[PDB]
């Protein structure tokens, strides 16, 4: 589309620009230009394009949020009538969000998830794969919610199922994927105990492995360590 | 207190 | 145009529904489409067309000083040559940020300005082509220049004199084009000693008025009072 | 430590 007259190289190095602006909508449109390019993704293009992604559908479901809260209040017993325009505009932010999540799902069919060989960038992938799918589950109300919730799960799924045979337990992809299945269990699939068990699992084993770390590689991980604990305090 | 998810 | 269809006190609703969302750009188009409808605005409306524009724009601001200033270093003696990258997307950026003040212009030319009879809603609008004028000119290289400064003087002077005459020292809308104009004077006209004198006359007058006032205007204008005192700290 | 201006 609009970016396919820009180089690689420099949508790159446009992202790298738009990240430090905080124009991540702007970033996000450049990594989308660099993965229809056709070419597979580095490492630290593959952050670039979840980092943009990410911030933009992280605004839309906290608006999302903020509406939804102020929907729910205007039908309980005793509220004024309003009129539609906070179903409206709840819904034109609902429509937005879904339309990046079926953008970046869309990327990843075509044609990332295919081309990626190595566990760390298949496992990235389908852990992208999981939270669109989760984003468009926290909004699905109708009678496709139980097969998007059933895709978000499959994506974990087969994310955990590589990373546990290719990627030791203190791998940051490994750990990052744990924390968000878990959360995906607390809050989407009702399964709260799931949740809190994938959590402590987790963490536990990545603590027995920390001896085998560098200090760089033992910062990262623990990091991560840090928000799964931090959940397992909050829901226990 | 929101729970974490992991961000990039 | 877009917002054609819908009802102005829906698209009021809206924009407040935008503001706590922190959906600024939907807020703008909400107000845009508000102003378009071509009845006046209440003192609330003006309030919320400012807030939607300033957020717009001030996030285009900021975006721009950080790529000016990678420009700026990428220029210096030693520096690696890049490329075109950085000042093309500085200029996106900043053509972009042109347009929402062209926008916010021409929504006070056609027709805010000259329907706004009461000193309060005229002083408000010719402030605000004031701060446009002076977001141009925060960008401007070029043979224009001059001009874009002397339209941002202009309505800063014709505010500054119906505010004299018309309001009292302590009004929050004098005492905010006041702190505005202060800082034209400081950063776009090269007159330091212009915008100390003005702050400090502005609050020292506003001080004088003080007492006149009930608690809740009290507090309303010492607040923006504290704001030229930071000014007046920061420049002596 | 930047400059104030009015923020509505
Ligand atoms: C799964 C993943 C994707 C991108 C970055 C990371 C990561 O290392 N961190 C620190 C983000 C929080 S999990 C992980
Ligand atoms: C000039 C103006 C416009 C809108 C709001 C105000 C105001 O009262 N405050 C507190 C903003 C900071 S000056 C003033
Ligand atoms: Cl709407
Ligand atoms: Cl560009
Ligand atoms: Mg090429
Ligand atoms: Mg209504
Ligand atoms: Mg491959
Ligand atoms: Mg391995
Ligand atoms: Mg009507
Ligand atoms: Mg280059
Ligand atoms: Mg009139
Ligand atoms: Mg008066």
């Amino acid at each position: 589309g609009a970016m396919g007259s820009m180089e690689r190289a420099s949508l790159i190095q446009k992202a790298k620009l738009a990240e430090q602006a905080e124009r991540y909508e702007d970033m996000a449109a450049f990594m989308k230009g660099a993965v229809e390019k056709g070419e597979e993704l580095s490492n630290e293009e593959r952050n670039l394009l979840s980092v943009a992604y990410k911030n933009v559908v992280g605004g839309q479901r906290a608006a999302w949020r903020v509406l939804s809260s102020i929907e729910q209040k205007s039908n309980e017993e005793g509220s004024e009538e309003k009129g539609p325009e906070v179903r409206e505009y709840r819904e034109k932010v609902e429509t937005e969000l879904q339309g990046v999540c079926d953008t970046v799902l869309g990327l990843l069919d075509s044609h990332l998830i295919k081309e990626a060989g190595d566990a760390e960038s298949r496992v990235f992938y389908l852990k992208m794969k999981g939270d669109y799918y989760r984003y468009l589950a926290e909004v699905a109300t109708g009678d496709d919610k139980k097969r998007i919730i059933d895709s978000a799960r499959s994506a974990y799924q087969e994310a955990m199922d590589i990373s546990k045979k290719e990627m030791p337990p203190t791998n940051p992809i490994r750990l990052g994927l744990a924390l968000n299945f878990s959360v995906f269990h607390y809050e989407i699939a009702n399964s709260p105990e799931e949740a809190i068990s994938l959590a402590k699992t987790t963490f536990d084993e990545a603590m027995a492995d920390l001896h085998t770390l560098s200090e760089d590689s033992y910062k990262d991980s623990t990091l991560i360590m840090q928000l799964l604990r931090d959940n397992l305090t909050l829901w226990t | 207190r929101r729970r974490k998810s992991c961000q990039a």
